[PDB]
């Protein structure tokens, strides 16, 4: 890369060589990146040329766009208040999701304001949560964003435990790749509970804490997180040890070390509390992206271990490591494994799987998980759901809307929820005009928040799969 | 001896009867039909 | 303002169960009673270690029949081999009602919530253990305060929603005005599981033992006579049924008892039988001279 | 005192008490737990219900050093009875690995408080092996042709499984394996036929190496299991016997229903021919008649 620059700086000129840059940037890994500017400095570029590199003009720009461009229909907010009512907690937490999503990017306290009283009606973690879907909104704009969140962050709010926390959390949304000042902030509240957090007031708190350090220092590989998040786990807090599972393969993503494989997978072992262990499953894969062949063994061992959670890890580990590559021996095990495994969580999880593994090629797809959705086994289908969502995510593939259809209306209540979630996944800002089922889709949603024959579950999917089409 | 001969045809004919029979199905399952 | 509430799952040992079946069974149709032990880690795993029966009062479930004598003295026998663990609530087997929690046995649960708020009250119904069934379903009580103010939503919080709704009329209408219903999952270790599993010393040799001939003779005879009969109703159905309406068909030409595939499925059966029985001869024969 | 202990049939909850009782009175390394076992007797066929840990204290160094607890038997056992007053005493569960001499002294002990002679059913619980983790040995005296003047001895005893209605319930609930003991169709019972080969040749190689040693490394000479090896040589299979003639007539009579039952088969796959060849046919005038209504809806 640094080699293309000594060319052009050799033909220097400003159209010339900011074109390359913005080109580079929306494709490059962070690690990439970030190599890159110490190696211009000491050849001692123009600094027009690193703070392009910096991606702090690409963010002024987008945040200015959305700004004009953004059309917010209101009668969405009204509704989702009226229908679903939030003193039920399922349902405000599936309203708060949607509203984040819908107002993406650019700030808006037009909701906050509106609906005063379906804020009050939040309670427990469903309040957590309500204050974590603000930090979606305020996603963007990065130099107001410690400014929004300030009073909602700690030492400002006493009112409740859940507030303080999840003010942190969705200061990492916010920050997610900007992070690395932002990462000292929330470094200095985990090392001091770095011990206890063994007192449920700090518990909460700290959920919250280690989530937004995880977002901040994603793909980093800050060491010295690692170790902070690690004195945690260790404490084996019943929620906070879930988060920091996630929040170490968060920071130290893709690096694969021998170390931290080891260390979390002896771990797994000897913990009881059921989120924890499931969570280093998954954190396992995490830190093996994009590793191929050297996971290979780690792979080989989860499989091996009776143990429904690191077979449910396992399925998502293979998935990661050979995230798109059409190869071979990824595909055999997948299958394999879905189909005569006989515990439940394990086997959706399999199913889920195969969208990563087949994000490149997106045309074989509908007909592999044809097989599947066939499969009148409860839990396949509902994973199969999510699979064609995750592959078909960008594209419109026509075969892949009709193998959902039978699954929207399939009468297991849970299939119902990921189904109608999947086609707004898929068909994401497509218009209605091009595509007039998109339309029929949208209002069915409508329908069935209007029925009262519906389990919550329905609901829960219903209501956020239109904030999913509606988005930013 | 006489009897195993006539088993093992048997079977020959099975296999050239299942191999038959699915063939056109899956051709016209394929193409759009009402 | 304090924890999750999520009703916890009942994480079931496998000795627990199996004792528990035992004992109601025994008793069955008097009820049963017992506590439960067992040891409370994260926000909504309780392991149920295991239980012990206390004897049968002739007051069936009452506070008066939890005798303090008995219990404490209990807790002091296992104390010396070290199998003691806190007491995480109690058990009891009704087999003449189905699974919900009576006046009287609301008045024995409150008395657990002082020892531990998260205690659980476990109904066993041993009379329908005699299917393939196990009919066992756990309770954790609901405060009156709760749905006064219309707080309940705080209990049921980030959850997959699968609740057991079986049993309504006035047994949902007090589950719904006093207790939780949550779900019971069954954890064991693989090591449980082996010793379980394996069965005789004989299992792995019965290869060689062999039907007496009497009996092979038999079901010979048996399968060729029996598939005639069934071919007479096949010949008499493909006479016609080629014309149309479905279920006319089945009607008119005995379409329904399906002749050619119940023909089907017993001739197999007996054509695979057939193969294992001469397997076996020709190699007790041979192996052994 | 009872002489009937003619079988041994065994709860599956015992076994599992064995095993989970010996990790929480947190025993392990050759270091012993002695527990009660309850159930039934004066009955030919023995049936062990259920079980109790004792606490028990073994000294390392041998195996005539012992603590127990004996005044602590006595107190367990009567609040055992509210419970179920038809269990009585009669023996105790050794956990392992393997037979010792020195229990002949043990099983002494438990004798007082029993009104029967003590079963000593050594669960093993390091379930070596798919095979049964049962021996059971009862201490018997007895006299003995050789000069010995009378000997005291542990004699081996059958040992099999049975559950109760509500303990075979809890063992299929938990039991969620595809299974190969089940014996059922011609795959599992294919399997189990090169299974049974493969099991007699181990047994059998056992027997070849354990004769070399009787007359090479001084092994005892132990008539009792040269006695029965006598049965095995004279009740041993001929042929050129008219049984052998026998076997051959039946043999044809298998193979012959097994043709007639082929054939059978061949006729009702045929028909099936037929059927999806109806079908096709009728489907090549929809596949036509399809492309009309296209040309409306274009």
């Amino acid at each position: 890369a640094l080699q293309l620059f000594k060319k052009l700086k050799e033909e220097n000129d400003e159209g010339l060589s900011a074109q390359i840059a913005f080109d580079l940037v929306s494709s490059a890994s962070q690690q990439l990146l970030e190599i890159l500017v110490t190696e211009l400095t000491a050849q001692g570029y123009d600094p027009a040329l690193l703070n392009i590199l910096s991606g702090l003009p690409t963010c002024d720009y987008y945040n200015t766009f959305l700004l004009n461009n953004k059309n917010i229909d209101i009668g969405l907010l009204n509704k989702s208040k009226s229908s679903l009512d939030g003193k039920f907690s399922l349902f405000h937490t599936a309203v708060s999701v949607a509203n984040g999503f819908m107002h993406a990017g650019t700030t808006d306290n037009s909701f906050i304001k509106a609906n005063l009283p379906w804020l009050g009606k939040a309670q427990n973690w469903a309040k957590f949560t309500a204050t974590a879907s603000l930090g979606v909104i305020h996603k963007g704009n990065l130099l107001e964003g410690k400014k929004v969140m300030a009073p909602y962050l700690p030492g400002s709010r006493a009112s409740s435990r859940f507030i303080k926390g999840g003010s942190l959390y969705g200061l990492g949304l916010i920050y997610a790749g900007f992070g690395r000042d932002t990462t000292d902030y929330l470094k200095n509240i985990i090392v001091e509970n770095s011990g206890t957090s063994g007192d449920e007031d700090v518990d909460v708190l700290l959920h919250g804490a280690s989530l937004g350090i995880g977002l901040a220092a994603m793909g980093s590989a800050n060491i010295e997180v690692y170790e902070a998040l690690k004195e945690v786990l260790y404490n084996d807090s019943a929620t906070s040890g879930e988060a920091a599972a996630l929040g170490m393969g968060l920071c130290m993503l893709g690096t694969g070390k021998p170390e931290a494989i080891h260390d979390m997978f002896t771990y797994s072992q000897e913990t009881q509390h059921g989120n924890i262990t499931r969570g280093l499953a998954v954190g396992l894969a995490l830190i093996n992206y994009g590793r191929q062949e050297l996971a290979d063994d780690l792979i080989t061992k989860m499989l091996a271990s009776d143990e429904s959670l690191l077979r449910y890890g396992g399925a998502f580990t293979i998935a990661l490591a050979y995230a798109g590559t059409g190869n071979n021996s990824a595909v055999k095990r997948l299958l394999h494994v879905a189909v005569s495994d006989s515990n439940d969580d394990v086997r959706r999880a399999a199913v889920i799987a195969l969208g990563f593994v087949l994000l490149r090629d997106y045309t074989t797809v509908p007909r592999i998980v044809q097989l599947l959705s066939k499969s009148h086994n409860a839990h396949v289908r509902c994973g199969t759901a999510f699979a064609l969502g995750i592959a078909c995510a960008g594209k419109g593939l026509q075969s892949a809307i009709d193998v959902l259809d039978p699954l929207t209306k399939d009468p297991v209540d849970f299939v119902r929820q990921a189904a109608m979630i999947a086609l707004s996944m898929i068909l994401i800002q497509q218009t209605e005009k091009l595509n007039p089922q998109v339309a029929d889709i949208n209002k069915n949603f409508l329908s069935v928040i209007t029925n009262k024959h519906q389990e919550g579950l329905a609901k829960f999917g219903a209501c956020v799969a239109q904030g999913i089409m509606n988005a930013g | 001896q006489v009897f195993d001969e006539r088993i093992k045809f048997a079977n020959q004919l099975h296999d050239e009867y299942l191999v038959s029979m699915r063939y056109p199905e899956d051709k016209k399952t394929q193409q759009n039909e009402k | 303002t304090g924890r999750d509430d999520t009703k916890e799952t009942v994480y079931i040992s496998s000795i627990a169960l199996l004792k528990m079946l035992k004992h109601g069974r025994a008793g069955v149709p008097m009820e049963v009673m017992g506590l439960m032990l067992g040891e409370f880690v994260d926000d909504y795993t309780v392991n149920v270690v295991d239980v012990f029966a206390m004897p049968q009062s002739g007051t069936g479930v009452s506070v008066e029949a939890v005798d303090d004598v008995f219990q404490a003295k209990m807790m002091d026998m296992l104390k010396q081999t070290g199998r003691d663990q806190m007491v995480v609530g109690w058990y009891h087997s009704h087999p003449g009602f189905g699974c919900w929690l009576s006046s009287v046995d609301v008045n024995t649960q409150k008395s657990f919530e002082q020892l531990n708020s998260r205690a659980v009250a476990v109904v066993v119904d041993p009379i329908q253990s005699v299917k393939g069934k196990v009919v066992i379903d756990a309770f954790r009580l609901i405060d009156t305060g709760a749905l006064i103010n219309n707080l309940e939503p705080r209990q049921t919080t980030s959850n997959t929603g699968l609740l057991n709704k079986a049993n309504i009329q006035a047994l949902i209408h007090g589950l719904n005005r006093h207790y939780y219903s949550l779900n019971i999952d069954y954890h064991k270790t693989a090591k449980e599981t082996k010793m379980l599993m394996n069965l005789h010393k004989e299992q792995w040799q019965s290869g060689l033992k062999m039907y007496d001939y009497e009996e092979k003779e038999e079901s010979n005879l048996a399968a060729t006579k029996s598939m005639v009969k069934i071919a007479e109703q096949y010949s008499k159905r493909i006479e016609e049924e080629k014309e149309l309406t479905e279920e006319e068909l089945k009607t008119r030409y005995v379409g329904r008892q399906d002749p050619k595939k119940h023909l089907s499925e017993t001739a197999d059966e007996t054509l695979e039988n057939n193969i294992v029985s001469v397997l076996t001869a020709g190699v007790n024969s041979v192996a052994i001279k | 005192m009872s002489l009937q202990h003619e079988k041994v049939t065994i709860a599956p909850l015992v076994l599992l008490s064995a095993l989970d009782h010996y990790e929480r009175t947190q025993t392990k390394e050759n270091k012993r737990c002695v527990g009660v076992i309850l159930g039934d007797a004066n009955s030919s066929t023995i049936r062990v219900t259920n079980s109790f840990a004792l606490p028990f204290e073994e000294d390392e160094k041998n195996s005539d050093v012992w603590f127990l607890d004996h005044n602590y038997i006595e107190n367990m056992n009567e609040m055992c009875k509210k419970i179920n007053a038809k269990e009585k005493l009669i023996g105790w569960y050794h956990s392992g690995p393997k037979l010792r001499a020195s229990d002949l002294k043990i099983n002494e002990l438990f004798k007082k408080y029993t009104q029967n002679n003590p079963l000593l059913l050594i669960v093993d619980v390091k379930q070596q092996g798919v095979g049964l983790p049962t021996d059971a040995y009862v201490a018997i005296e007895q006299v003995k042709d050789d000069g010995t003047s009378t000997e005291k001895t542990f004699l081996h005893l059958p040992c099999t499984i049975e559950a109760e209605e509500a303990e075979e319930i809890g063992v299929e609930h938990l039991l969620r394996d595809v299974r190969d003991q089940a014996a059922g169709g011609l795959s599992i019972r294919l399997t189990n036929q090169l299974k049974s080969l493969k099991g007699l040749q181990s047994k059998l190689k056992d027997v070849v190496e354990y004769l070399d040693k009787v007359i090479n490394k001084e092994l005892p000479i132990n008539h009792t299991i040269l006695g029965k090896l006598q049965d095995v040589f004279n009740l041993l299979p001929n042929l050129g016997t008219p049984d052998d003639d026998e076997i051959d007539v039946e043999n044809h009579d298998r193979i012959n229903i097994s043709n007639n039952l082929q054939k059978a088969l061949t006729v009702k796959t045929n028909d099936e021919l037929m059927v999806i060849y109806i079908s096709n046919l009728v489907r090549s005038i929809i596949a036509f008649d399809d492309l009309i209504e296209n040309k409306i809806q274009n």
